[PDB]
RNA sequence: UCUCCAGGCAUACGCGUAUAACAACUCGGAUAACCAUUGUUAGUUAAUCAGAAUAGGCAAUAAUCACACUAUAAAUCA
RNA sequence: AACUAAUCCUAGCCCUAGCCCUACACAAAUAUAAUUAUACUAUUAUAUAAAUCAAAACAUUUAUCCACUAAAAGUAUUGGAGAAAGAAAUUCGUAAGGAGCUAUAGAACUAGUACCGCAAGGGAAAGAUGAAAGACUAAUUAAAAGUAAGAACAAGCAAAGAUUAAACCUUGUACCUUUUGCAUAAUGAACUAACUAGAAAACUUCUAACUAAAAGAAUUACAGCUAGAAACCCCGAAACCAAACGAGCUACCUAAAAACAAUUUUAUGAAUCAACUCGUCUAUGUGGCAAAAUAGUGAGAAGAUUUUUAGGUAGAGGUGAAAAGCCU
């Protein structure tokens, strides 16, 4: 047992001067004991990563694995500690910064079998971590161009040199 | 408050024997109400009440034990009641 | 592997008290005495081995000797079984002959 | 896989095994598998008439408790039987035969109430 | 149970089982067992604070845990804390006493407020008094309130209760005669029967 | 085959009282309460055991109220006595700036967020409501020269609790931040002039006891305070299915 | 309400609260709803059902619808 | 920028020394199917310890197992005179601690409890805040394997020499044990943490004390004698003997009982065929519903029949319509 992503909530930065950017706001949440794969909760998580929380509430609640519902409540507690608790000035305006399953205690139980035979089951449960961050989705990562890809090829080639020798 | 022993010791016999189921309707009715509090889950009022009856009805217990063993002792010696 | 996050506390030792300080003496009781009484008898320790030592058979067997009477039944009966295993090892067993 | 914990009583078991729970018993099986119940085996509670009792369950606090003696053999003789001997001895009509003058009782047998051993329940 | 820490809630209350749950196995605390005849601090006795927050101010003992060797005083050695915390609502802060062992504190000179240590001593009459080291004086044992918090002078008498002088009275009658023999004569019951040899064995 | 297994063990993990409530309501209890043996200690009591209405116009009085205050210390002449039985030092006339120095001294803690100072100042009806509301949040307050000289409007014991009330104008300066330093509420450096009534108490029996900041009075013709910077939205009523908006 | 399946109610031996309601939603049911799970409160009422005095004397003749009928393996306290 | 986790100190324990004991627990109940208030039928250890093992087998035999220290002395004696065993006479003596353990350790122990076996019997695991919880249970840690954060990009025991460059280019037949001193063999290992196997002083060497003498009584000596240091593991059978515990499974028997419809023969270890008993064949299953079942198909079904309840026979034995079959 490690409760750290718990304390990260609590974190106070020194005031900023006249002329400094405005820091995003990073909100922490998640659930613990979740009576679910950590495995399968991956997948879950895997999709809403670099999205918005409008854009992310819409996808999980037309999914039919159970974890969708399990998210959305986390994903809803976040929306809310942020705006009261956190100084977010506008609901729609966060996104999914990291999203992760991690495992958690589970329990050790016997699965019968055939021939006075029997295996080791255990009942899994996981956690899931969520940190949202104010601010549009980053946009998405754009694809080389074949300039950039014939550019790195004459670089690369620019910089060898004589090997072996003064 | 509860009997105490010595106070016991000053009443006769007569008052001992009477006083004796004058506490046992005291307990009946205590154990009658606190039963009932637990078939209603609500917490007994004054539940120290039962505690004083049971330690008074001990005393004159002992009060009379002392004075039948005190008798033996007197008319026969034997330290006990039944033969061993 | 894995070790302590926090030292552990200090231990001190007062090497002047009253123990430690007049240890050893009287170590020449004997020689400086007039040899009353022979320094082996200032140990203190089990009645078996005062003043006397020997291998781990010799000293099940003297063990026996002095208080073989005086044991306990379920003491007394691993002491035997000690003894005997020692007998074979000792005298059956070995790289030398 | 009998439970060897629990206590044996007469719900368990086959129909044939019974036993009592405790309760004393009042009466008599005779021949022919026929209970006759003894009235004298009932025990009958003897109940005093509580009319103008002054004593209750509780006592008063300010009332103060005394010391506590535990009575003791010598101190009841003291009270009851040594005046009766002292002043005979000043008189000098005592004798070693007539001590059940004082009340003593020289065998229990014949007591409705026997001492010892004890012949009567709390 | 060897395993049972004594804190500052009473025993038995709520606060006592949930600290206290049978499977604990918490570090016994070690204390300086101290004779009944040592222990000198009684509820209501003025001390001094030795060291600490508050040292060298004077309170008022208000519970004594000899257990833990415990002394608490009002009003002093005192941190925060919240009570009736609700969902809805904060609650109350309040200051809340901490326990300080014997050693923490000393019993006060009854005439001048001073921290005179005391001995235990007989008296006249043989009643045991605690007398100051120095300056040797009686220091009364200082009345207080009982736990139970019942006032005898003020109790009125009611229903079921017994009065005082009723309670004084005496009417046992030393007498060679059983309760069993006494009730039958009183009540009037006659009984010529006689029970027949039992083989005791 | 072999064969050997091990027990699923109960295993309560409830060793504090918020895993014992759960456990609790879940299992099902009756927690009956109890009379506390030894009695809290209390050294101040909520609210003002009589409030003085602020008079209309005290703005306008740009002495003064302090003959207004002659004209009620009558009313509060009673409380006063009270004071000198059990004190003997107070003084009407000196205590504006004994008061002016703990307001003064109370809110500079705030600044470096001193808990232990402030408990000695301020009571602790005064301290949870300054403190619960700026916890992970950065306050800069300073004093600005203080517009007029403070007066003693009007004092009230009970019991044995004695409250003082001061009529306090000061100009300060307050800029509250958040956890990542952004500015929320105030302004960062701008003299503001703000007119407030402080309840300042102490306790007449305990020996140590001292004059504390309690609470403020506010009147009805307060102008409003300064608009928090954020935009809020006051949400909706959320209907179900089965009901309807009006 | 509809569709379809065809060992069911008691007794004995055994088991020992798994019975019933309420409340919870950690664990158990190989998943859910619901509980068989957890906690609390209750429960199975008998003169008929069922279970738990002495000393002598003396018995040739089955059962099977017991009549007919035969047989052989020769067959229950009063 | 963390999940799983890890850190921890006292609960008790171990060996000695001293010491015979006089801890035999209200009231009630228990030898009846223990813990059921009263009569029935009454109540009582054991003939010599064996064998393993050693004698490189085994058959006589084989220290301890089975009467004060040191010396005489490993001497006299005994012994398939082998392995081995082993005296006495006679001398001598007044006798509370820890270079132990600290939660896979120390006792099996938080407990002879849970759990397992019909029974005898076998037998665990674990805990961790602070002065105060009447201070919202602390802390502390890039720290194990395992994951996540962050899937992959021709080519190869995964590396090394390298290189401007992570990969391309060059070089290179996993480890241990084992076989011959060879493996592309053959054994053993999914990985992490903790635990887990060389021990004795006759002879020798080395170092000192005194020295025809050495040794704090008995010993050795034609330079010796005394003291010190220096040595010889672990895990694993099939078995053998003693004494308890088992016939609720199963073989057999005693006693008290129960079931058998319809049809045809007749008057029955006869016939057709259910209940019921059994288990010829094929198929499926194969960690299976099942540590022997399921679906079909088959045999008997008034008898040497099946079934129920209680009891008896016990391992050098019991039982056996003999399969060396059964006896949880
Ligand atoms: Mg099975
Ligand atoms: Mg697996
Ligand atoms: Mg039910
Ligand atoms: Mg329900
Ligand atoms: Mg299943
Ligand atoms: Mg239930
Ligand atoms: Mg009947
Ligand atoms: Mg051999
Ligand atoms: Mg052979
Ligand atoms: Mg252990
Ligand atoms: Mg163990
Ligand atoms: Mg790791
Ligand atoms: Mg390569
Ligand atoms: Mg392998
Ligand atoms: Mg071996
Ligand atoms: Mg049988
Ligand atoms: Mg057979
Ligand atoms: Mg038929
Ligand atoms: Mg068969
Ligand atoms: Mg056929
Ligand atoms: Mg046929
Ligand atoms: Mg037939
Ligand atoms: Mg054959
Ligand atoms: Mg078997």
């Amino acid at each position: 047992i490690s409760r750290k992503w718990e304390k990260k909530n609590k974190i106070v930065y020194p005031p900023q001067l006249p002329g400094e950017p405005r820091r995003p706001a990073e909100i922490y949440h998640c659930r613990r004991q979740i009576k679910y794969s950590k495995d399968k909760m991956w997948y879950l998580a895997k999709m809403i990563r670099g999205m918005s929380i409008d854009q992310a509430l819409a996808q999980l609640e037309f999914n039919d694995k159970k974890g969708a519902q399990i998210i959305k409540e986390v994903l809803l507690e976040a929306q809310d500690m942020a705006v009261r608790d956190h100084n977010v000035e506008f609901r729609s305006n966060l996104h999914i910064a990291e999203s992760t399953s991690g495992r958690g205690q589970c329990l050790k139980r016997i699965r019968y079998h055939g021939r006075g035979r029997f295996g080791i089951m255990e009942k899994v449960y996981c956690h899931y971590f969520v940190k949202l961050v104010e601010g549009p989705p980053p946009p998405p990562e754009v694809p080389k161009t074949a300039v950039d890809h014939a550019k790195d090829y004459i670089q690369q080639l620019r910089s060898r040199t004589i090997i072996h020798t003064l | 408050a509860s009997w105490t022993c010595q106070q016991l010791r000053n009443k006769s016999n007569e008052d001992l024997h009477k006083l004796w189921y004058v506490l046992l309707k005291e307990r009946n009715m205590l154990l009658t109400l606190e039963q009932e509090a637990k078939r209603q889950r609500l917490p007994m009022p004054s539940p120290e009440r039962l505690e004083k009856v049971v330690d008074s009805m001990d005393n004159v217990d002992k009060v009379v034990q002392e004075r039948e063993d005190a008798l033996r002792l007197l008319q026969t010696g034997q330290e006990k009641p039944r033969p061993g | 592997a894995f070790v302590r996050l926090t030292l552990p506390p200090p231990k001190v030792v007062d090497r002047w008290n009253e123990k430690r300080a007049l240890f050893g003496v009287y170590d020449n009781i004997g020689i400086l005495g007039n040899f009353e009484k022979h320094p082996k008898e200032l140990i203190k320790g089990p009645v078996w081995l005062r003043g006397w030592r020997g291998n781990e058979l010799q000293r099940c067997v003297r063990k026996k000797k002095f208080v073989g009477n005086r044991m306990f039944i379920e003491d007394l009966h691993n002491l035997n079984k000690r003894i005997s295993y020692l007998y074979k090892h000792f005298n059956r067993h070995g790289k030398y002959r | 896989g009998a439970d060897r914990m629990s206590k044996w009583t007469s719900k368990r078991g086959p129909r044939t095994f019974t036993k009592s729970r405790g309760a004393k018993k009042t009466g008599i099986y005779t021949s022919d598998r026929k209970f006759v119940q003894i009235k004298e085996m009932v025990p009958e509670f003897v109940v005093p008439d509580l009319t103008g009792f002054k004593l209750k369950p509780y006592v008063n606090y300010r009332a103060p408790a005394g010391i506590d003696t535990p009575l003791t053999a010598k101190a009841l003789f003291q009270e009851t039987v040594a005046p009766a001997i002292e002043k005979d001895f000043k008189e000098g009509t005592f004798d070693a035969n007539n001590l059940e003058k004082y009340g003593f009782e020289p065998t229990q047998e014949g007591k409705l109430f026997q001492l010892y051993p004890k012949n009567f329940p709390r | 149970s060897p395993f049972y820490r004594y804190g500052m809630s009473r025993p038995g209350s709520i606060a006592d089982k949930r600290k206290n749950p049978p499977w604990s196995r918490r570090r016994p605390v070690v204390v300086e067992p101290i004779s009944d005849e040592d222990w000198h601090l009684f509820c209501g006795d003025m001390v001094e604070i030795l060291e600490g927050k508050d040292a060298g101010k004077q309170g008022k003992v208000v519970q004594v845990v000899r257990q833990r060797n415990w002394v608490v005083l009002e009003g002093l050695n005192t941190h925060y804390r919240y009570i009736g915390r609700t969902k809805d609502h904060r609650g109350t802060m309040i200051a809340s006493e901490a326990p300080l062992l014997h050693h923490q504190v000393k019993l006060v000179d009854p005439v001048d407020r001073k921290p005179t240590e005391i001995q235990w001593r007989f008296t006249e009459a043989g009643e045991r008094v605690r007398v100051s080291t120095r300056s040797g004086r009686i220091i009364p044992k200082p009345e207080f309130p009982r736990a139970d918090g019942i006032v005898p002078e003020t109790w009125t008498d009611g229903p079921k209760d017994t009065s005082v002088e009723d309670a004084l009275e005496r009417t046992y009658v030393p007498r060679l005669k059983t309760l069993e023999e006494d009730v039958m004569e009183a009540m009037g019951i006659q009984e010529t029967r006689r029970f027949k040899k039992v083989y005791w064995y | 085959t072999k064969s050997r297994f091990r027990p699923p063990t109960p295993e309560p993990k409830y060793k504090t009282e918020k895993e014992f409530l759960e456990y609790a309501r879940k299992a099902g209890l009756v927690i009956p309460q109890e009379r506390l043996e030894r009695p809290i200690h209390l050294a101040c009591t909520a609210g003002i055991f009589d409030p003085y209405v602020p008079p209309e116009g005290d703005a306008r009085m740009s002495l003064t109220q302090r003959t207004e205050r002659l004209r009620k210390n009558a009313a509060s002449q009673l409380a006063i006595r009270k004071i000198r039985e059990f004190d003997a030092n107070f003084k009407t006339k000196d205590f504006p700036e004994k008061a002016k120095d703990i307001f003064i001294e109370a809110h500079l803690c705030l600044n470096n967020s001193d808990h232990d100072r402030l408990h000695t100042l301020v009571t602790e009806h005064c301290f949870p409501d300054m403190v619960w509301d700026l916890k992970y949040k950065t306050v800069r307050w300073g004093f600005v020269e203080s517009l007029e000289p403070a007066q003693v409007v009007h004092v009230r014991c009970s019991g044995m609790y004695g409250q003082v009330t001061v009529r306090l104008h000061t100009r300060q300066t307050l800029a509250i931040y958040d956890r990542f330093g952004r500015l929320m509420y105030g302004q960062e450096d701008v003299p503001k002039d703000v007119l407030e009534y402080v309840v300042f108490e102490r306790h007449l029996m305990n020996p140590y006891g001292s004059w504390r900041m309690h609470a403020k009075i506010v009147p009805a013709w307060a102008p409003p305070k300064q608009p928090i910077l954020k935009t809020l939205m006051i949400p909706g009523p959320q209907l179900k299915p089965w009901e309807e908006y009006e």
